[PDB]
């Protein structure tokens, strides 16, 4: 978060 | 009843294919790190992540070496020999696979589209479960859009039906197969399905709120990523829930959703409790086992709420690893995030970090006077307040992302277990502070009040209170002559 995840 | 302690266990596909318990440079956290002592502190381990392929069925990433996969899963299920209550769940999704622009997004939208696709998907979920030896299904779709919600709900209902059948067929009445989802922990993403929470939570054993990532380099000012309560000095946000297709009046919307508001863990929990049909016992509070870092921040408040120069661009530009002491950041090519394990080590080093504490949010943070760095994270102290909160609000338990980020002694996991079950830990005197509480009131959390029974044919002035249909009402204006539920001039403000 929040594409790296 | 025992509070759930749900640890997501994430292992990159490349680490599976090269699995080893003797080389931390290849597999930083192999299963062997989960000693019997630690297996006993967990109630659930959510293996992450499985995906949904083009055949619209649950499935491992195509690049996964299956033999290596089963071996890792088998090591996890072998842990059940040390804890008869432990369940090894498998999670379908994650940001990489399921986000709107994720590599498998369309499969999620299509899997739940029709009764046929839903039946086919649900069957694959149970098949994968019995095939690899898992104990339940967790759906972590980040996140279904409002139009895909009804299908989402139906899919969950279908999995529930099949799981309950499987539980009987396998004689698992003592440890029933379960169904859970990782739910949003912030109003913006929550707004996508908020109006149908009751239907979403019905087929679930638990909804694991991702009450973290509430701050990050993508925001203008630095802030705590998992503040328990609000700090008036920190940033506030637009309450997106007031724009949900709820069908409520202006008055109802305003009291349930004050805006702007403090984006905190308490806000997310209270926002779920405000809805009717969402039991506190199914809500699980998520906590992070990692921190987020910002660079180029200014002092004055320890680095808190400062402007910064952190690339919010995901695949971190440059090979500029500004997060001093974080060797892991080098290994993973991103100085904006670090496991608690690494952070602890950065702290005990002499890398120039100062640990500060915010008594409003009840969370720690690091400030690097030099270099101008700020790190928001959680530790065993912040977990004391979060654990007390879980008990007071009668929540189902705690969840965390992710097991592989705890330190070698497993301190964060041990702390959570201690706060809930140690006979010699006593938090009766722990003070929750004066941080801002989310005061929204909705259909699900009306306060007990007491009022005279509404008298048909009677006229009441403004502000009057009365009881009717098991509720207490107040007039929004004067000279009222019709009955509650039958006259928009009445606002339901309490129960019994």
């Amino acid at each position: 978060r929040f594409x790296x995840x | 009843t025992r509070k759930a302690v749900i640890g997501y266990y994430f292992i990159p596909t490349n680490q599976i294919n090269n699995y080893t318990e003797t080389d931390t440079s290849v597999v930083p956290f192999p299963v062997s790190n989960i000693t019997p002592a630690k297996a006993k502190q967990l109630t659930h381990i959510n293996f992450s992540f499985l995906d949904i392929n083009s055949n619209l069925e649950c499935a491992w990433d195509p690049a996964t070496n299956d033999a290596k996969a089963r071996d890792v899963v088998n090591r996890l299920t072998a842990l059940k020999a040390h804890n008869p209550s432990l369940r090894i769940m498998f999670s379908i999704g994650g940001w990489y696979y399921s986000n709107d622009l994720g590599v498998s997004h369309a499969n999620y939208v299509n899997a739940v589209k029709t009764p046929a696709s839903r039946t086919k998907f649900a069957q694959s979920c149970v098949r994968i479960m019995k095939d690899y030896g898992f104990d339940g299904v967790d759906i972590d779709w980040e996140y279904p859009q409002a139009a895909e919600v009804d299908g989402f709900i139906a899919a969950l209902q279908e999995i529930r039906t099949l799981l309950n059948q499987q539980t009987i067929t396998d004689g698992r009445q003592a440890l029933p197969y379960q169904l859970t989802i990782a739910g949003a922990g912030g109003a913006f993403f929550l707004s996508r399905y908020y109006s149908k929470l009751a239907q979403i939570v019905a087929p679930l054993d638990y909804i694991n709120l991702m009450t973290y990532d509430l701050a990050g380099p993508w925001e203008k000012v630095t802030n705590h990523q998992a503040a328990l309560f609000g700090d008036a000095a920190g940033p506030t946000f637009y309450n997106a829930l007031r724009e949900a297709n709820l069908g409520w009046s202006w008055e109802e919307l305003t009291r349930a959703f004050p805006s702007p508001f403090s984006l905190t863990v308490d806000a997310a929990v209270q926002q779920h409790l405000m809805m009717e049909g969402v039991p506190s016992a199914k809500i699980v509070m998520g906590v992070p086992f990692y921190g987020r870092a910002f660079k180029g921040v200014s002092g004055g408040n320890g680095g808190q709420y400062s402007s910064h120069s952190t690339p919010g661009e995901d695949p971190y530009p440059s090979t500029d690893y500004w997060l001093v002491g974080c060797e892991e950041c080098v290994r993973d090519k991103d100085p904006r995030i670090a496991s608690y394990r690494q952070l602890e080590q950065m702290l005990q080093g002499n890398y120039g970090y100062q640990r500060l504490w915010n008594d409003k949010t009840k969370t720690p943070y690091l400030y690097h006077a030099q270099n101008g760095l700020f790190v928001t994270y959680d530790d065993a102290e912040s977990f004391k307040y979060k654990a007390k909160y879980i008990k007071q609000q009668q929540l189902g338990g705690v969840m965390f992302w992710h097991l592989g980020q705890d330190n070698r002694n497993g301190d964060l996991l041990a702390a959570l277990d201690r706060y809930f079950n140690a006979a010699d830990y006593d938090d009766s005197q722990l003070d929750m502070g004066t941080g801002l509480r989310y005061t929204g009131v909705g259909p699900g959390n009306l306060p007990i009040m007491t009022a005279p029974a509404y008298v048909p044919g009677t006229t009441y002035a403004q502000g009057a209170l009365v009881s009717y249909q098991g509720y207490v009402w107040q007039t929004k204006w004067g000279y009222i002559t019709s009955a509650p539920g039958s006259d928009s001039a009445w606002l339901k403000v309490g129960r019994v």
